[PDB]
RNA sequence: GCUGAAAGCAUCUAAGCACGAAACUUGCCCCGAGAUGAGUUCUCCCUGACCCUUUAAGGGUCCUGAAGGAACGUUGAAGAC
RNA sequence: GAUGUCGGCUCAUCACAUCCUGGGGCUGAAGUAGGUCCCAAGGGUGAUGCUGUUCGCCAUUUAAAGUGGUACGCGAGCUGG
RNA sequence: GUGAAGAGGGAAACAACCCAGACCGCCAGCUAAGGUCCCAAAGUCAUGGUUAAGUGGGAAACGAUGUGGGAAGGCCCAGAC
């Protein structure tokens, strides 16, 4: 999980989602690439 | 002439039952203070209580919008070093239904000795069975 | 469950066959009598009240006896509350004896310690004591510090200071069961109890086993 | 919402039963309910079932799919039910099932059974195997979801207890 | 995490359903109805007159004093008092 | 027309930017170990040689030897190098 | 300009900010700044929008399918996504 105040798509399988009112990238090829906005 | 003052001897004080359920919390307490205080007589005085018993009924199914059910808290302060506690709603529903009316009602009455008197007046009830039969309430709609 | 009340005998030794000294205190358990029961109905919980001993027969007050009266049991030296659990029950008259606890092997003794008198703050709470030399003036057991400065402005509400200390009740839990004598009214457990010799106990098995 | 529109087609041997909100289904394989969001408008016509948002009800759309999926679900639970096949990898890893109860010895030091809900029953072709079956679709997936938590896949062999079609997806250490 | 649309797909979240830490709230122990919002149960004890008036939840007088409590004294592994 | 300075001592209380113990994601995470980030204050977090010393450096512990605020907390508490 | 050398109303309180300068008396009215659910006087006011975080009622570069609109585009029913 990468905490950062800026969230961003990192590759074609990364897809923006917001939940529970916190921005998150959730990546189905990449584990390192999810990341939350915080 | 004198402008007419209240006698605390002779004021003529009403029962009324209220039922708290589905009801806004503020909006019915701000009813309740009003009344309680006796701002609805042609009599009101601002030294003397003039206002009315009222019951309370349902107390555990009062309504708040948005999401005050779990965001709206309670703190406290013991009187020791540690001493800051919190609640939050929907923990005080669980624990002390009447509380949260009765505080409600006490924050929005006048502080001194006579607020207090008028809070002594109010009687909330968890369920919607009262004791207080022989005093005949009247049903009041808020 | 509920427990019995008696009173602190002593203290001594069991020796064990296999060369193990055992520090035992000794409690006598006489048969506790119930003078009350309080039920759900009428007193809003479930608990026995019951009596132990014997008091004479000038020091005992008519409402006294007319409340020993009413169970029908002889006078006690004073009145014990148990709260009950679900499925226990006893009747009013009904005489509770040592052999209740015969297979219990942990109790809870609940007596009043020792009076202490007025304490100091090295006695009550610990606290070190300061130098006894090098130029210490007039301060050696004092407390100290009791506070910061401005900021708090005042001493904080619980802090420790000398007082009384003791004769107070005091719990002590999970006390091995050593003998139970049913025809001596005796009652063997592990280890010291609050209080002196003489004085009422409380025992009741042991919450947490 | 455009996946609302397409209404489920109720099929012979099954019924519905509509109290405004809470829904009914029966079937061969049992009995299935809820009670659906106040912003959506369940109809059932010949033998079909048609949903649409109520009226002053924001994003009503969005619930109605929502319906429309629970109650498809529900049609083709009641109807040959859903199944769920995990598998174990790793040495020693075994299942079996005793009635009501999975029995797993996953490599811990103790053992591990697991109580089944109401309505799902297993059954272990091989002790590598757990076969769940039942009606509904989200008691199901969440009693293989807590079976396969006892032992997740971990990356370097993919021994854990895994959904059967399931992709691990391995690693190397470093090198060598 | 499960089911699941918006946004044929997907998606832990929006409806809905689960979990999850020495925090939290309890559970272990102590104090505690001046908890003026002063609560509760059992038991004990008192059911005589008369007069005067502003009359009021009035005041005296005589007879009576009960349950209990205090005082004093012998004292205490209680306690500055 | 006076708000005593540093260090030690005795006694502290709080914040969290948590040192230890607890929960978890990512790993260039095989295990043993870690790293990094997130949550979390319930409790615990050395005594000595030198120096007036805070500090520092040592020599041995420890689960860990947290960091700050509090008139650089504390002299109508003490010492006074 | 205001305090100094000015009161009063308002700003929670708050010389110097806002409105507005107090001859004295009145249990008269009418307004300004500020307000009109309640503490605490007066709108639980009418009509339309807009926000869901308690924004309101404290914060930046920088991130994000959170929603209310507008003006233009490409693709497409032969068939778009």
């Amino acid at each position: 999980m990468k905490v950062r105040a800026s969230v961003k798509k990192l590759c074609r399988n990364c897809k923006i989602v917001k939940r529970d009112g916190v921005i998150r990238v959730i990546c189905s090829a990449e584990p390192k690439h999810k990341q939350r906005q915080g | 002439m004198k402008t007419f003052t209240a006698k605390p001897e002779t004021v003529k004080r009403d029962w009324y039952v209220v039922d708290a359920t589905g009801k806004t919390l503020g909006r019915l307490a701000t009813e309740l203070a009003r009344r309680l205080r006796g701002k609805h007589k042609a009599e009101y005085t601002p030294h003397v209580d003039t206002g009315d018993y009222i019951i309370v009924l349902n107390a555990d199914k009062v309504a708040v919008t948005g999401n005050k059910r779990t965001d709206k808290v309670y703190y406290h302060h013991t009187g020791h070093i540690g001493g800051i506690k919190q609640a939050t709603f929907e923990e005080m529903i669980a624990r002390r239904p009447e509380r949260v009316i009765e505080i409600a009602v006490k924050g929005m009455l006048p502080k001194g000795p006579l607020g207090r008197a008028m809070f002594r007046k109010l009687k909330v009830y968890a369920g919607n069975e009262h004791n207080h039969a022989a005093q005949q309430p009247q049903v009041l709609d808020i | 469950m509920i427990g019995l009340v008696g009173k602190k005998v002593g203290m001594t030794r069991i020796f064990t066959e296999d060369g193990v000294s055992i520090p035992v205190t000794v409690i006598e358990v006489e048969a506790n009598r119930v003078t009350q029961v309080k039920d759900l109905a009428n007193d809003g919980y479930r608990a026995i009240q019951v009596t132990t001993g014997a008091k004479k027969a000038n020091r005992v007050t008519k409402p006294e006896a007319g409340h020993f009266a009413k169970a029908g049991v002889e006078a006690g030296r004073g009145l014990w509350e148990f709260r009950l659990a679900e499925g226990e029950e006893f009747t009013v008259g009904q005489s509770i004896s040592v052999e209740l606890f015969a297979d219990v092997k942990k109790v809870d003794v609940t007596g009043t310690s020792k009076g202490k008198g007025f304490a100091g703050t090295v006695k009550r709470w610990n606290f070190r004591t300061q130098d006894a030399t090098h130029g210490n003036s007039l301060s050696h057991r004092v407390p100290g510090s009791i506070g910061q400065n401005q900021t708090p402005g005042k001493v904080f509400k619980g802090k420790k200071m000398a007082g009384q200390m003791g004769n107070e009740r005091v719990t002590v839990q999970s006390l091995d069961v050593v003998r139970v004598d049913a025809e001596r009214n005796l009652l063997l457990v592990k280890g010291a109890v609050p209080g002196a010799t003489g004085s009422d106990l409380i025992v009741k098995p042991a919450v947490k086993a | 919402s455009r996946v609302a529109k397409a209404p489920v087609v109720v099929p012979a041997g099954v019924d519905v039963k509509i109290n405004g909100q809470v829904i009914t289904i029966k079937g061969k394989n049992g009995e299935l309910t809820r009670t659906l969001n106040d912003a959506v408008e369940v109809k059932h016509a010949d033998n079909t079932l048609t949903f649409g948002p109520r009226d002053g009800y924001a994003d009503g759309w969005a619930q109605a799919g929502t319906a429309r999926a629970l109650l498809n679900s529900m049609v083709i639970g009641v109807t040959e039910g859903f199944t769920k096949k995990l598998q174990l990898v790793g040495v020693g890893y075994r299942a079996a099932v005793k009635g009501n109860v999975i029995n797993l010895s996953l490599g811990f030091s103790h053992p591990v059974d697991h109580q089944l809900p109401a309505g799902i029953t297993a059954e272990c072709p091989t002790q590598t195997e757990i076969v769940l079956k039942g009606a509904d679709k989200q008691v199901i997936g969440q009693v293989a979801a807590d079976l396969r938590a006892y032992r997740r896949p971990e990356p370097y062999k993919g021994k854990g207890v895994r959904y059967a079609d399931e992709v691990v997806r391995t690693k190397e250490a470093k090198k060598k």
